[PDB]
């Protein structure tokens, strides 16, 4: 569960913490909408729809499975329901988006993914390590601390000065 | 009171689920009130997904309207 302390809250009836989820995973359900649609619009309109039946739908949602995979299946439901209502208008790797994006988006997300990774490569190793071990490695904070052999402190604040260094890169971009 | 480094930081924390319970509460209070702060949240994962080569597509925002729409809503049930 990647998503363990909004989940928590939104457990606890936290409409913020839904709103947090919704801004982390709304472009991953827009990408996937828009292989079903194949309009800018509707995908939208459509990824809009799929978020509040999830949202309407939390009553059911247990905590059993990851918070992302019961969205993804809500999305999936809304997608289908969707398409077989509308019936015939009147899928694989990047097609669906390159037809149907923005040309300035995607100018911008090379210009957004050349300055992520020249900004990581010019973070000190201490930082670089520490982010690298949260994101590619999965540790948490004290078993980063400990191959590291630094406080459990330092590790969250290296992590955020590692994302701060990243972000104050991409700011201007955004 | 905490400041707004401190409160991105907390962001940070969230991310990894690793806040404490207090700081969680008043970063989500925040974030309610805040609009640079949920942007400080969008764009920390706008650079997670560019990491890991995930889909993104900047500047576009559903969130706002998904939110206005939920503002009519009842809170979600308690488990
Ligand atoms: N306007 C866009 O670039 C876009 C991309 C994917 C889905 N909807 C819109």
């Amino acid at each position: 569960e990647q998503d363990q302390q909004l989940v928590e809250r939104v457990q606890r009836g936290d409409k913020r913490a839904f709103d947090l989820l919704v801004l982390k995973y709304q472009h991953k359900i827009l990408g996937l909408i828009v292989r079903f649609v194949h309009d800018a619009q509707e995908a939208q309109d459509v990824a809009q729809e799929a978020f509040i039946k999830a949202y309407r739908a939390l009553g059911n949602f247990r905590g059993d499975s990851a918070f992302y995979t019961w969205l993804y299946r809500i999305a999936i439901n809304t997608a289908k329901n969707h398409l077989v209502a509308r019936g015939r208008r009147p899928f694989e790797g990047d097609h669906a988006l390159k037809d149907i994006e923005s040309p300035e988006r995607a100018m911008l997300r090379d210009e957004i993914e050349a300055t992520v990774h020249q900004t990581i490569q010019q973070l000190p190793e201490d930082l670089r390590t520490a982010l690298t071990l949260r994101e590619f490695e999965g540790l948490s904070y004290e078993d980063i601390a400990t191959v590291m052999q630094c406080p459990v402190g330092t590790v969250r604040s290296r992590i955020f000065r590692a994302r701060e260094a990243i972000d104050k890169a991409l700011q201007p971009l955004l | 009171m905490m400041s707004r480094e401190a409160l991105q930081e907390t962001l940070s924390a969230v991310m990894d689920n690793e806040a404490d319970e207090l700081e969680l509460r008043r970063v989500l209070a925040a974030c309610g009130e805040d609009a640079e702060l949920r942007s400080t949240w969008s764009r920390y994962q706008l650079a997670r997904s560019v990491m890991h080569r995930e889909p993104t597509l900047p500047k576009l925002d559903i969130a706002a309207a998904v939110s206005a729409a939920l503002a009519d809503e009842a809170a979600p049930p308690k488990a």
